[PDB]
């Protein structure tokens, strides 16, 4: 590869060396990113219902 | 290699542990005029067999207690040793540390950790600030 | 480890050594009393600290003491 | 091994769990660290000293801020006596609609705790009106905090690394910290007093806008220059002087009237200022008694090493050796560290002692919870300190202390005679323990036996003495103070007591807590507490006397101050250290400080029920106190939540359960000892190992608590256990029946 | 057993006794030994 | 109304968020800090 | 009448001076 990726290149700031990692790091990125945006919608859809669990008044009944 | 045949045991509970085979292990092997029932350190009965026996031992005291309170006080078999094994294979032999047992007097033994005064001539610990050296350390 | 020291009051009753359970001690050639023997401690690695030792010997105050130090594997008397 | 701890490496290399429990518990005994200096010593502690002043500061801060955030302080002004003063808001997401109700109280929308500190009361005293104020305040204190913060590493860097020379030098220490540290800060706040407190007392308005042109006084300054010094005490506030208001309000700065304030029945304002006006002089003159850069002053080691009394030889002071003592003190930490908290012991038991009696701030004599709280506090705090007094005293011995530099003075005579010391501390503890508990059981008998006339009943008479001597007329006696016509009273040459008018007033009041009236059933609780202290005592001082060594352990000095015995040989030898001394002693100081808080808390719920009689004919009998104090006043404590309902006592139902659960916790460590639990972990090792599914794997190998460990941690469960056992019952038995 | 104890005093104090272990909230029978004095009062015809 | 925890002090929302942070979001964290702190091998 | 949305706000960036302090301080004691 050309530049930081190079064999001899000794870019402390830029460890992923290999392709497979690179994919390997692609894919995590995909699912992690899924996740998090899906939890932060779950929880903005439910903001009521969370709201109410956050200030006890789940416990009315 | 150590050699000797394990007693007659159906298996326990207070065996080996990871230890054994991470960090250390003690073998103790004596020999036996006859086949009779002797009492494992952590529980449990064995049968010792009519030889040479080789029994594994996770702590150095197991050993201690076998061979000096049963196999010498109870069986009168004076040939016991212990050994260390260690999990790259290297096998040292602990006790007795020279051949001859350490409670009888033998030439050649140096002194370790004498102190040249009585117990009551140890200086204070205030003389001793900041300098590391323990009052029974002291010269 | 344990530290296990000597001093020159003993008389080598060898009390100390039998009542070891992890053989720490052993028996030297000495002149400073009439049984012409002294405790000895080279294997305080192996001392768990029980103090066997100093409840078998006989002299007032005690000849050997143990001092409780760094604490090891076997120094615990743990088999895991 | 492992990095952690840093300052121990035969700590870094134990392969189990105690690694991490020792690391903890030996972090801040910094003499034992390794390749630990003397010079180092004193430059970690110095900073150390830096980061818990600013804690302290920041501590004070979020006092400040939370009630000008979420207390009633502007509310509380306008009716001290009414309005319940807020402590902080409530976030308990757990809350059911119930809960939240019952919190809700004390005027605000939201649950909220009540405040018991007397902040409030406090902090409206020095003039404070307004949550601007104290927003101001909780500000500046998290900028004074950072300040030291900073000073803490700024003397940790290496030019700013003070010597060790700069540490020993004792008499420039000693000058400045009692007239600066004590003269000048007495003088700065007898100053804000003068110009900010009283004016506002008054209701007038002073604040760092206008105090630079408003004078507090008419005179002006022009009167203390002049010599013109009674121009001050003209005009006082009058007996009718509402608090917060001009109505009745005087110009005095500096009165010295005595007794109370009728409104507010607390000292008053002038008398406080003129209070710390006059400590400031003493302190300051004070701190001009030693010699530091100017030949003139006194050398402390001089004194102590003096032995010519005017020419006619002496060992010494009293003609007793001091020499070789200056030394002492000045290398042993701990016996410097011991004496500052033996000091602040009893300046802490003075506090409890002289708040509740006197109370200096607004209404704070009316606030019940709130005087129960405060005397609580502090005579608790003071006992932890008596504790740790002779804990490092223990320790001094051991470490510090080498018989070769105190050959023959005072402090190697009291050692020779170890065996008198304790034996005779042992005699006052058998016979006041043998006849206090004799008196109480009999009583117990003849009461339960239907012959409460046939009670030994001793009357407090010395006391009751001096309470007349003080000015209290009511047992009739008419000796000093209580008698007119005497000289003390008069003082006959001068007749300057202007403060006695003001002194009787409040002497002979019977609305306050000023030398109550006390019978038979004081009289046996004071010697209950004498027994307390002297078992405290000898416990303490054995330990400290045989931290050397004793019969049973001739060499203890060379094992150090805490380890857990000598083996079962000779007898046995548990609990043989000095440590172990201090940890009994922990016990004893909860007991006596029980009695003490038990003693003082029956008797003003007496009072403030205006049921006196109960409290002394019940006294004089431990059924009295286990039926009509314990017993009777637990009934709406408990009731704090119940198959009905809950109310605002809720909380100190579930704390009062909550410290009777860890208090039985540490009878588990306390009795129970280490090798039953050694094997049975053991036990547990061998059932994860052959498990399966169980990846995890100790890292540490579990083993039992030591031997000194489960001392410790059973003591912390039983003193937590005791604390807020107590304290949820002394909050709830008084706040559920007042304000 | 006891830690559900603990839960009682909590829900109790925190005034939802609706989340207790009790008859009144989420119950806990002890239908075994219920059964058992239902066979032993049939046993003899009661 | 009493049937929720409120706050009519200023930024009411600020315990509706610093309650859950300081004690069941981030003391996992900080336990996790802590125990790499005190586990790293020398 | 107590303290403003803007008195709290303000207070907590004043508490990050004596919190970025402290954590100085306490990695130099550390040191
Ligand atoms: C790590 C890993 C691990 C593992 C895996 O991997 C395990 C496993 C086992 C098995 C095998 C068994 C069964 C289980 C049960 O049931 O029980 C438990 C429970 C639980 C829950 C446990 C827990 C589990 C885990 C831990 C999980 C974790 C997760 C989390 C969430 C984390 C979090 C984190 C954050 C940061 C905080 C057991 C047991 C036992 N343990 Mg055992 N573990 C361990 C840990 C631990 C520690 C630390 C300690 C101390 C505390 C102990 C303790 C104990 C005791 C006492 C006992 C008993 O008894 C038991 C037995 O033996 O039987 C028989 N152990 N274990
Ligand atoms: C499942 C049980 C449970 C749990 C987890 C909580 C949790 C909580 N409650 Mg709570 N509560 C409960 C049951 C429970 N409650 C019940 C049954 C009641 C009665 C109905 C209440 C009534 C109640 C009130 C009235 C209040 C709380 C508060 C709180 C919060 C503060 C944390 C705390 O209580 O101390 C946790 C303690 C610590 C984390 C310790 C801090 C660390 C310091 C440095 C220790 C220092 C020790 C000290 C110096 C030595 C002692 C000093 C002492 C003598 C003064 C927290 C959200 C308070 C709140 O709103 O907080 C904002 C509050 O005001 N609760
Ligand atoms: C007038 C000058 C002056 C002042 C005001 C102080 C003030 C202080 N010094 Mg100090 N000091 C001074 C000169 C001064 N020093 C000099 C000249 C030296 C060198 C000889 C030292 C050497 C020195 C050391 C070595 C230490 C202090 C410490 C302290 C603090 C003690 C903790 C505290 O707040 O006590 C409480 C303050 C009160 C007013 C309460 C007193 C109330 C009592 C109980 C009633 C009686 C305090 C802020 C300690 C520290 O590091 O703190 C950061 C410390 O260890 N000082
Ligand atoms: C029973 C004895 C007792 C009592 C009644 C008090 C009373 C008081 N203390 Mg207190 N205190 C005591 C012993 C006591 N103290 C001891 C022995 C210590 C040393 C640790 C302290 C340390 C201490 C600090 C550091 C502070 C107080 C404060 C206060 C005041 C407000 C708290 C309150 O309402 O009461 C206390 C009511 C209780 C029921 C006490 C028990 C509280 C918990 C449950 C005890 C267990 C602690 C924890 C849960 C375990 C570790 C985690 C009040 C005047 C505060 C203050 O000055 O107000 C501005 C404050 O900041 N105290
Ligand atoms: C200004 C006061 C002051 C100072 C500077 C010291 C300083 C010291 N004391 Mg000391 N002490 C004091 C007051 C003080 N003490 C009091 C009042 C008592 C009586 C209770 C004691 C009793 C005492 C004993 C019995 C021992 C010391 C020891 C020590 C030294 C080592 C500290 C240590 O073990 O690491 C730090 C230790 C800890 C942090 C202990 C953990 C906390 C304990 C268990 C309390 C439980 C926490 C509780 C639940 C909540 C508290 C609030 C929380 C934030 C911690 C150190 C020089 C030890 C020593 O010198 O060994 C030879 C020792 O054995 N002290
Ligand atoms: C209710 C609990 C209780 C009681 C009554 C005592 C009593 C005593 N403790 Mg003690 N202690 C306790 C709990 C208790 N402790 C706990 C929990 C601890 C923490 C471990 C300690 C720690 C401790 C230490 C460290 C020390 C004491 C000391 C003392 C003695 C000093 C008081 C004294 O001489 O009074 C007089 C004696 C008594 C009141 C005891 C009762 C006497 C009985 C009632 C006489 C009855 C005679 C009768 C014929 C008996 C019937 C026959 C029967 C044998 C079958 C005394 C024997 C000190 C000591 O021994 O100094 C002399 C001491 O150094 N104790
Ligand atoms: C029903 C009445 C009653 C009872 C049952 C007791 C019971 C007891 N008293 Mg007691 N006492 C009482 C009334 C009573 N007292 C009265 C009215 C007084 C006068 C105020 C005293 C004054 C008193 C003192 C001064 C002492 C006792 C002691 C004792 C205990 C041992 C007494 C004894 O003979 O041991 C058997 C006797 C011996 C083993 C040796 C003799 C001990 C005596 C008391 C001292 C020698 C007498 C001599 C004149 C020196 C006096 C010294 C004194 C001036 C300081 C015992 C628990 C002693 C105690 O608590 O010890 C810890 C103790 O020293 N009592
Ligand atoms: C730890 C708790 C504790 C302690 C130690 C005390 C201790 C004391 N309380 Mg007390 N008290 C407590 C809790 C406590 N209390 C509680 C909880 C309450 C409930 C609120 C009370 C309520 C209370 C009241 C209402 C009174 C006391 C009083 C007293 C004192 C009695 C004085 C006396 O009779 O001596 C008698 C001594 C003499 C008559 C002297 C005789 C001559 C002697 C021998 C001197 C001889 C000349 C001398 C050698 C020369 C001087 C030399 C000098 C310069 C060195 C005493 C200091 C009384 C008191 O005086 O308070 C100030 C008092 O009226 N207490
Ligand atoms: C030491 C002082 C102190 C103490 C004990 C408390 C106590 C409390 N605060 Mg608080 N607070 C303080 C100062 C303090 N405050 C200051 C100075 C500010 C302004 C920045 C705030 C701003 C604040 C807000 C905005 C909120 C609280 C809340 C709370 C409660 C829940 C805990 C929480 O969420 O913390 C939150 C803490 C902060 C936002 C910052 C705290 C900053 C202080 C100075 C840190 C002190 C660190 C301490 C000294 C080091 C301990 C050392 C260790 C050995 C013990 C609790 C009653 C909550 C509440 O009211 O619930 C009902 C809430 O939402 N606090
Ligand atoms: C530097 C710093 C800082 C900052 C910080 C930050 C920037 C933070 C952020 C943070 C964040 C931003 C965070 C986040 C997180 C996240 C998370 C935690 C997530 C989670 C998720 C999940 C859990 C998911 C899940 C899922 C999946 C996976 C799938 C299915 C679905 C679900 C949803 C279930 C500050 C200034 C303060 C201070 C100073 C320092
Ligand atoms: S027991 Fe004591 S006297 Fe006997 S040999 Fe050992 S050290 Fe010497
Ligand atoms: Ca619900």
């Amino acid at each position: 590869p050309r530049g930081a990726y190079g064999s001899t290149s000794k870019d402390s700031l830029r460890p992923l060396r290999n392709r497979d990692e690179w994919y390997q790091l692609n894919g995590g990125i995909f699912l992690g990113a899924m996740g998090g945006a899906v939890f932060a919608y779950l929880l903005l859809e439910n903001f009521d219902a969370l709201d109410s669990i956050l200030r006890g008044g789940v416990n009315v009944n | 290699t150590l050699e000797g045949q394990t007693p007659i045991f159906g298996g326990g509970t207070g065996g080996l542990l990871t230890k054994a085979e991470r960090e250390e292990k003690y073998v103790i092997t004596w020999t036996s005029p006859k086949e009779q029932v002797f009492e494992m350190p952590t529980g449990g009965s064995a049968i010792m067999r009519q030889g040479k026996n080789k029994l594994e031992i996770a702590r150095k005291e197991y050993g201690i207690a076998l061979g000096g309170q049963q196999l010498r006080a109870k069986f009168k078999i004076n040939d016991y040793k212990i050994y260390r094994v260690y999990p790259n294979g290297e096998t040292q032999m602990i006790h007795p540390a020279d051949g001859v047992f350490p409670e009888k007097v033998n030439q050649g033994r140096p002194k370790v950790r004498y102190v040249d005064r009585n117990i009551g001539s140890n200086p204070s610990p205030a003389k001793l600030k900041f300098s590391g050296v323990q009052p029974y350390d002291a010269p | 480890s344990h530290t296990v020291k000597i001093y020159d009051t003993c008389i080598g009753c060898t009390q100390c050594v039998r009542a070891c359970p992890t053989d720490v001690l052993e028996m030297v050639p000495w002149d400073g009393c009439k049984a012409a023997q002294i405790a000895s401690s080279p294997r305080t690695e192996d001392c768990v600290g029980c103090k066997r030792c100093e409840t078998a010997c006989p002299t007032d105050f005690l000849s050997i003491r143990v001092y409780l130090g760094a604490e090891t594997t076997r120094s615990m008397g743990l088999a895991y | 091994a492992t990095k952690f701890p840093k300052f121990s490496q035969d700590l870094a290399q134990d392969p189990t769990t105690r690694r991490i429990w020792y690391a903890m518990a030996t972090a801040h005994d910094f003499e034992l660290h390794d390749g630990m200096t003397e010079e180092n010593l004193y430059q970690k502690i110095f900073a150390s000293h830096f980061g818990h002043l600013a804690i302290i500061f920041l501590w004070a801060s979020g006092v400040l801020f939370h009630v000008a955030w979420q207390g009633n302080f502007e509310q509380w002004i306008k009716d001290p006596l009414n309005v319940r003063p807020i402590a902080h808001a409530i976030w308990d997401a757990q809350f059911g609609p119930p809960a939240i109700e019952a919190f809700t109280r004390a005027g605000a929308t939201n649950p909220v705790d009540i405040c018991y500190s007397g902040v409030y009361h406090w902090w409206y005293t020095i003039g404070m009106r307004t949550n601007n104020e104290l927003y101001v305040g909780a500000i500046f204190l998290l900028l004074l905090a950072a300040l030291f913060l900073f000073a803490g590493w700024l003397h940790l860097q290496p030019r700013y690394r003070p010597t060790l020379g700069w540490f020993k030098s004792a008499e420039p220490r000693l000058n400045h910290h009692l007239a600066g540290l004590f003269g000048v800060s007495s003088l700065a706040w007898a100053a804000h007093l003068i110009h900010v407190a009283i004016p506002e007392s008054r209701g007038q308005h002073v604040g760092w806008d206008n105090f630079l042109f408003t004078p507090p006084h008419p005179a002006g300054l022009g009167a203390f220059f002049t010599g013109n010094w009674s121009a001050y005490a003209q005009n006082p506030d009058t007996a009718q002087h509402v608090f917060n208001s001009s109505q009745g309000a005087g110009t005095a700065i500096l009165t010295f009237l005595g007794g109370f304030h009728p409104q507010t029945q607390s000292l008053w304002l002038t008398d406080m200022a003129h209070h710390h006006v006059a400590i400031a002089v003493l302190f300051i003159i004070a701190g001009h008694m030693y010699r530091t850069n100017w030949g003139i002053g006194h050398s402390i080691k001089e004194m102590l090493n003096s032995k010519s009394f005017f020419g006619a030889k002496v060992e010494g002071p009293f003609n007793l050796p001091h020499q070789g003592l200056y030394d002492t003190i000045n290398n042993s930490l701990h016996f410097q560290l011991s004496f500052a908290l033996a000091a602040l012991g009893v300046a802490s038991s003075l506090t409890a002692q002289h708040m509740y009696s006197m109370p200096p701030y607004a209404f704070i004599g009316q606030d019940f919870t709130t005087q129960a709280a405060l005397y609580t506090h502090h005579q608790y705090i003071a006992g932890f300190l008596m504790v740790g007094a002779f804990s490092h005293a223990g320790i001094f011995w051991i470490r510090d202390y080498d018989p070769e530099q105190n050959k023959g003075n005072v402090l190697d005579r009291m050692l020779r005679h170890k065996e008198a010391i304790i034996s005779h501390l042992s005699w006052v503890s058998l016979f006041l323990g043998f006849h206090t508990l004799g008196l109480y059981v009999h009583n117990d008998v003849e009461v339960a036996f239907g012959a409460a006339e046939k009670q030994v009943l001793i009357e407090p008479v010395f006391a009751q003495f001096i309470q007349a001597a003080h000015g209290k007329a009511l047992y009739g006696f008419n000796t000093l103070l209580s008698n007119p016509d005497s000289i003390a009273s008069t003082a006959w040459p001068n007749h300057a007591n202007v403060w006695l008018p003001g002194w009787l007033d409040a002497v002979n009041n019977t609305t306050n807590s000023l030398f109550l009236t006390i019978g038979p059933g004081d009289f046996y609780v004071h010697h209950a507490i004498a027994l307390g202290l002297h078992v405290t005592t000898l416990v303490l001082v054995k330990g400290a006397l045989d931290a050397r060594g004793s019969k049973l352990m001739p060499d203890k000095k060379d094992f150090g101050y805490a380890f857990p015995c000598d083996g079962p040989g000779r007898g046995g030898t548990c609990d043989i250290s000095a440590w172990d001394a201090s940890y009994l002693a922990v016990f004893w100081m909860l007991n006596t400080l029980g009695w003490v808080t038990f003693y003082w808390h029956w008797k003003h719920l007496a009072i403030w029920e205006g049921n006196i009689a109960q409290f002394n004919e019940s006294s004089t009998y431990l059924m009295g106190w286990f039926r009509d104090y314990l017993w009777l006043h637990s009934a709406q404590l408990i009731n704090g939540y119940n198959p009905y309902g809950t109310n605002s006592l809720a909380i100190w139902s579930w704390m009062f359960l909550w410290g009777h659960l860890a208090w039985a916790v540490s009878f588990m460590f306390l009795i129970t000892w280490r090798g039953y639990w050694q094997e049975l972990i053991e036990t547990l090792v061998w059932a994860h190992e052959k498990t399966p599914l169980s990846f995890g794997y100790w890292r540490d190998k579990p083993v039992a608590l030591s031997i000194v460990q489960a001392r410790l941690v059973g003591l912390t469960h039983f003193t937590v256990g005791y604390i807020a056992t107590y304290g949820a019952f002394l909050i709830a038995s008084t706040a559920g029946k007042f304000g | 057993s006891f830690a559900m104890y603990c839960h009682n005093d909590t829900m109790r104090a925190f005034g939802r006794p609706q989340d207790m272990f009790s008859d009144t909230g989420i119950q806990l029978q002890p239908i075994f030994a219920q059964w058992i004095q239902h066979i032993h009062t049939a046993a003899v015809g009661a | 109304d009493m049937t929720q925890l409120t706050g009519s002090y200023a930024a009411s929302w600020l315990p509706w968020i610093m309650i859950p942070l300081i004690f069941y979001i981030l003391p996992f964290p900080v336990f996790a800090l802590i125990f790499i702190w005190i586990e790293k091998e020398a | 009448m107590n303290i403003s949305d803007t008195q709290v706000f303000v207070a907590l960036v004043v508490a990050l001076l004596p919190g970025l302090l402290a954590f100085r301080l306490a990695t130099e004691l550390y040191k």
